[PDB]
């Protein structure tokens, strides 16, 4: 609705009641900036060049979310225990560089629509469980106030089926998308 | 199905023309129905959904808080996009251009030449295909702007070919990290 | 590289 | 790009349990912003943003306009429906098989055409029912009252794809083996 | 949200400015049951089931969709001029049966999430514009208010011959082209 | 029997 | 030579712009003499020679007659059209191109036959090009050839005189075609 | 004298009184779409396309072909009994592909403006008669309403071997040949 | 479905 | 007749294609002769007649003057359109048309296509379903001056038989053309 | 000369030594969007649409009026005191909606090639003046540096009323009448 | 926003 050259987001507040789960992160034009390991006190730069040339005072993160923690105490007063409604979540696979069967690449797994919050991204090559070289995003937020999730795979191509599995409340059973070397 | 509460807050800026025309818009989320936010053009906290009067009418009676979100203009937008100025808007990533035909080559049966201009950044980009140094304007089906996330784009463009005999492709892909156009040619 | 900062909050009164 | 200003009305109807629990919902939307909104369990017109109280509020004050509009849970939710159910729930298409692969193991088992949604596919290696390697695409609606879904499975073998519709009397069950 | 066996919509009543363009029509569990040509006053059924068993009057759409036309000149004076949001629209294409060269069948492109409804779907068969065997359905409704259309193409697949499902919409920079050919 | 739908409610406008 | 007595029948249906323009034209023939014929456009039968009075007058006093014969522009011409319209319009054959000479020798004229035999439907464009500049004379074309067999074939021909690097091309372009195919061929 | 894009022929029924015999085919664009065997009381498609997608009750050609003959017996009595004019044919043999000695081809004669519908076309290969590999078309109608025949002669080319097409017509003296042969 | 054609009328003969 | 000394100015726009192509020439007129202006193409005053090389040179000898001009073609062109964006450009009066004439004898049919805006109209006359190309007598778009416009297209025919003509009015505020009928007899 | 898709005049500047009389309006495409009352300082907007989303300080048009008083000063003394030529005004009544007695319709009296702008332009209703129902336009500016105005009159219209307008100008000898009634 | 437009220029007198 607000047309403008540039949209940031200083300030993507998130917590939830289903475990002490917070989110603090920054946005620049779509793309994540940083986002604070609340239990760990510490910026997570998500750029060799941003962890170098930019600051980040960790502590106004847990002072911003500590009053998430009171104001959702408050509305949940008010709106007299109204839950959070399970969205259906969108799931789509791609490659990020060409496919040469042999050229080291990454497989992406973007997760639309996810609400609330709590997602499991796995990944499976040839039915197995893949956990390492294995990494994801945090939540992004979405114009509709809701969220979504990338998970990154850095694999080896071969003429090997991978999946990307989601769990969500949503959903009724883990959805599998495919993904396979043309 | 457990039950879930969720509280999301949203401190946005946007900009345009640089620090001239700037806009601070602050989300007050209750789920996922944003009930109360504040907007700089308009001055004073505003009540969207009936659970935000309550809210609404205590933010704008307490001076310390309307004074401390007017100058949050100033202070966090105005503030990061002059740090913005000097990392992420000075980013740039060359494209890596990669022509291949999705079906086997053939000898005249029809194929399509996928041009895949991958990992580049930031977002604004032109690609166009030419045979033979003609461009084609016709024929060429071209993907949304994908975006990876890790903060590079990337974008496949597709021509609809027919491969005879001498046949040079070429696909022509201009971006701001680049001084001259890219060009990948293919051959049949 | 001067500090950075973002979204003030604002408290809600509640008992 | 022209600016355009989108006003809708949507009177929807909530079924459950048959014609018995029957709940209605009108809702006056503004381009995509729903203003105002009447809800039966509510019985009254309902502000959902400030562009809605200027309304809602002068709805409430008729009585013709709000008797009305309360009445229409019956006539228009439950009398639609009388005629959905001989027309519309009763119509029964029969669903189209087909098993086709796109060392692997990719099977697709595309089942098209049917109506109305319930259905229930099922792999089968010889007769052991398939419960891991099941990749199933949600139902798509081709938008002519008819349905599709793809369910996929990932040394002499037997698979079947077994298909059960109310649309069929008998199971269908399409075999395939590896030539 | 609310649960509920079966969801009907009796009375998906949309006016715009642009056109001045509107729609009429009923959905039960999100499809199409008919739409009410505004122009010739004529109820058109989207199923030959519908056709002989029921029965509307199209004077009542013509009733409503003016109120529309009525309530629009107020949210929009209320708004303060409030133009629509352009999103961009997401087209899919996909077949209606198991494609077996030589067998007729039916290409489908569905274009999700369109605002405002305002949009051209048109065909492509190899590089020309395709104009006949091609259907539409009407606009309709999302649970988000957004909207989506189907366009349909009965087609013959061939070992030569590559189809296209051209979108143009305000929210697309260029027009939106996706590809489908017999493997 | 003849099927109808939901009637309209006319805004304050002018 | 013993004498034959024949009799048609020719309901021919006549599209233009798809459906919405359709004309229907029953035939009724004596020999080789049409000689009473029903119109759309005319709404009645009309005879067409002096011996069709006899039968146009009367088909047009029955009201069930021609009641079931004007109605047949919608059951019979624009209902088999939407069957047409997924099987026989959707028909498309790409032509295969052959370029052979008619006796090959240099310096002697000589005619090169582009052969475009097996395309489906009629609308085709067949160019000689020598040395990528388009023969604009010397090119014989024959008359499109109907095959029978739902295919068609043209058999274009290039006056020339063979040299020692000229490299003919036939340039094809068919509603089947994306692309027009080219065929070449060096001295 | 009609312009039109595409012209439809739903039903070229024809009945002559030699002695006796009839046809009723279907024709679009000048080809022939399927014919009925009268006696087999069978619908015959010309196209692969058509043998397996399309449907055709053969009972109506026999209905109809009745009326033909009920029709005749009143135009024979009307006219005095106006005998038909033989008609010259114009004969043309071709392949349906380029020649290339060794390479399994067609032969095709059409034989052009054949009026009455009753002709014998028999192939010749070195003189004697060919049994094998021999297939016609139906009369296929013109718009002078005159027909034209179609017969068809799978081949191997081959240096040997000169093929002659014999038409045998009332309007014709003496059996024409139409004489063929590789180059 | 089942394609129709051209229903010939009947004179009136003898 | 009492003498009249009459001094002008008109800080006139051109827009062409949006606020892409955009020219301002401001018009400095004395009675009806103007003798200085200004043009964004051509960037400074020139003098046009000999009453301006005086006041076209010292408009160029300041510096803070010229500035300022050259400025308006941002703060006064451009800046207008976008508020003649949300008012004017998007202005839509539909037509309201009415058939009336001016027996085997010739006589006129007005198709009245009145009170309607913009100026971008097109009016055609049908004899039942062949578009009239003679008899057509239309007159210049009228100005009525409260940003409306109207436009008077008359047929000459001869009303016979039974035939009913038929007026065909594209606008762009309709999104079906306005047809009005009228019967003989 | 200079061909465009919408011509604006952001600053119709206009001031005379007889009023002194001076005027400050803006238009768009040749209508008046306003005029500026420089006696009450009120900006009078020509249109309800534009009174609703339009705003401009009339103490711009004071100061620009006022330069014009000292730049005329200069060219009447540059040009040797060369006055105004008084050009001959061009009248023409025409009404707003076609003719139908007892329904409510406005009279248009068009005053072309007006120089200087001076001019007083009355109705006449049967002989003598109405005063009641009348509004006018401003000096709308011409090309060529003139000037015409619109006056209107709201009337009724019946079988024994003939109105007139009448003119007055100094380009012409006589005041001008030009007539209309209901044929 | 706030129209405006038509910057006069002053004559030496
Ligand atoms: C903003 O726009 C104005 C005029 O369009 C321009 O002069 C200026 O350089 C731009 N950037 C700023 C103010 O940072
Ligand atoms: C596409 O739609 C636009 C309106 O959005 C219309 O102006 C244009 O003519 C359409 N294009 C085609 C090819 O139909
Ligand atoms: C116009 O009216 C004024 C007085 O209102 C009068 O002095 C003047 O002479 C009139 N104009 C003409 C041309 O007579």
């Amino acid at each position: 609705d607000i047309v403008a050259d540039h949209v940031a987001s200083y300030g993507v507040n998130l917590y939830q009641s289903y475990g002490p789960s917070g989110q603090y992160s920054h946005e620049f034009d779509g793309d994540e900036e940083f986002y604070v390991d609340l239990e760990r006190k510490e910026t997570v730069w998500q750029l060799p060049l941003f962890r170098r040339f930019r600051r980040f005072d960790p502590q106004f993160a847990l002072t911003n979310i500590a009053v998430l923690k009171h104001n959702l105490n408050c509305v949940i007063k008010r709106s007299n225990s109204t839950a959070a409604t399970n969205e259906v979540p969108e799931v789509t696979v791609f490659s990020k560089s060409p496919v040469t069967l042999g050229q080291p690449n990454t497989l992406i797994c973007l997760v639309d629509n996810i609400f609330p919050p709590v997602v499991n991204i796995t990944w499976l090559s040839n039915g197995h469980s893949v956990t390492e070289g294995v990494s994801e995003t945090s939540f992004l937020s979405k114009s509709d106030h809701s969220f979504f999730k990338i998970s990154y795979l850095t694999f080896l191509p071969s003429a090997e089926i991978y999946d990307c599995k989601v769990e969500h409340w949503g959903l009724d059973e883990p959805l599998l998308k495919h993904w396979e070397p043309e | 199905s457990p039950e879930d509460f969720v509280y999301q807050f949203k401190g946005m800026c946007y900009f345009t023309n640089g620090t001239e025309r700037v806009r601070l818009v602050t989300r007050y989320i209750y789920n996922r129905e944003e009930y109360a936010r504040f907007d700089s053009d308009v001055g004073v906290y505003r009540a969207v959904t009936p659970l935000g009067p309550p809210a609404a009418e205590y933010w704008n009676s307490q001076k310390e808080v309307l004074e401390r979100t007017r100058a949050e203009l100033d202070t966090v937008c105005r503030h990061n996009y002059q740090l913005e100025l000097r990392t992420t808007l000075q980013r740039r990533v060359e494209p890596t251009v990669t022509i291949s035909p999705s079906r086997t080559e053939a000898l005249n049966h029809h194929n399509l030449l996928v041009c895949s201009v991958t990992d580049f950044y930031p977002a604004q980009i032109k690609v166009r295909w030419f045979r033979n140094d003609q461009e084609e304007t016709t024929g060429v089906v071209s993907t949304p702007l994908i975006r990876n996330g890790d903060w590079t784009f990337q974008i496949l463009v597709m021509l609809e070919m027919t491969p005879q005999r001498g046949d040079v492709y070429t696909c022509h892909v201009e971006h701001p990290s680049l001084q001259n156009p890219i060009i990948v040619e293919w051959r049949a | 590289g001067q500090v950075e900062l973002g979204g003030g909050n604002a408290v809600e009164v509640c008992k």
